């Protein structure tokens, strides 16, 4: 039981660690950016055919 | 005979020509076309080869490679791009084909001689379909390449976040060509070539792997991670369903059965998530010591009952074939 009850204490901290406030807030700008680089990228891609 | 063996020697020279273009790039016209004619038969007999090429480009196509397993992102654009250029190939090869002499044959009776140039003029136009597309399939081939090279290490916890922007340069791809043909066809080569690319990636995470762990019965965030490849799965059709919305119309795709394939691989592997998740709560009975009011008689019936889950593991632990295939069921 005193195993099991220190795996509760754990299980509060890993919560809060691994779970931030707008994490996916976060995770969504990074993904414009990579999204924004690729729209460039696609640009390029066009250009060399014309 | 002697004229008669000597047609018999041409025709078998149009074949090791044709013979040369499956190995070699087409031109069996070229080979069929009479050389230092002085007759009106041998020109008909050139002209029968090559109705015989215009039938080997209509019968190609992307579809077919599709019914026969494949269907790699990298290999539909790779497919498009071969096509382009047997097109392309064939184009030069019908400017050579199409002689003043071969057009005066034609004019000496000539219904045959116009399907043929009807076909030509419909390559040349399938042609330009076909360089629109292998444009398109160069795009998807760099797409193929940002997954061909993968090691099949990580790659799910990078490549879902990669897959949005992925599938936003297809959405851009229809509208930059506008009149590329076939675009509904071209539509199920894409879900085609995710589906391949995700199923290559669920047989690395798994397979011996999976098997492996599950014996030793000594890993639980493994376990965490198949989920988490499955999630990956998840958010390529999260971004596919944010593509169409991005679209907006002609949403094309056909995912419901297109992506059943997809879809019953996911099931499959859902399931073993299911079911593992199970097993690790069986390892935390064995451990369990409650000793409260009746003991021993209540730890031996726990006892048998974890020994029941390591027995249930032994017939499902021993895995004969199977490894979570998703064509076996």
């Amino acid at each position: 039981l005193e195993t099991i009850k220190k795996q509760q204490e754990l299980a509060k901290r890993q919560v809060q660690k691994d779970m931030g406030s707008q994490k996916e807030k976060w995770e969504k700008k990074k993904l414009e950016m990579i999204e924004t680089a690729e729209a460039s990228f696609h640009e390029n891609l066009a250009k060399n055919p014309v | 005979v002697a004229k008669d063996l000597m047609e018999k020697f041409n025709n078998y020279v149009a074949q090791v020509y044709v013979l040369l273009g499956q190995i070699k790039g087409k031109t069996m016209l070229p080979l069929p076309s009479h050389k230092l004619t002085s007759k009106d038969k041998a020109h008909v007999f050139e002209g029968s080869i090559i109705t015989w090429t215009k039938q080997i480009k209509n019968v190609l196509k992307l579809e077919p490679e599709q019914l026969l397993k494949y269907g790699n992102d990298p290999g539909p654009l790779a497919e498009i791009e071969f096509w382009q250029n047997k097109r392309d190939n064939l184009n030069l090869i019908d400017s050579q084909l199409k002689s003043v002499e071969v057009q005066n044959i034609l004019h000496f009776l000539k219904s045959t001689y116009t399907t043929p140039f009807t076909k030509l003029q419909a390559e040349v136009k399938k042609a330009r379909l076909e360089a629109n597309e292998n444009y398109r399939y160069l795009f998807t081939l760099k797409d193929l390449f940002s997954k061909l090279q993968e090691s099949q290490p990580s790659d799910f916890p990078t490549l879902y976040e990669l897959f949005i922007p992925i599938m936003h340069t297809i959405l851009l791809i229809y509208n930059k060509s506008k009149t590329y043909n076939q675009p509904p066809r071209l539509v199920v080569l894409i879900r085609e070539i995710c589906n391949a690319i995700i199923s290559n990636a669920q047989a690395f995470v798994d397979k011996d792997t999976i098997f492996s762990l599950i014996d030793s019965k000594e890993t639980t965030e493994a376990c965490d991670k198949l989920q988490v490849t499955l999630d990956v799965c998840s958010k390529f059709k999260d971004a596919y369903f944010e593509y169409k919305a991005k679209a907006g119309g002609n949403w094309k795709l056909t995912s419901n059965a297109l992506f059943v394939r997809l879809d019953s691989f996911l099931e499959r592997c859902q399931d073993i998530l299911h079911l593992t998740n199970t097993i690790v709560q069986f390892n935390k009975l064995e451990k369990i010591e409650l000793g409260g009011t009746k003991g021993k008689t209540l730890t031996e019936s726990i006892a048998q009952i974890f020994k029941e889950f390591e027995e249930a593991v032994q017939a499902f632990t021993s895995v004969s074939y199977d490894i979570m295939n998703i064509a076996e069921k």
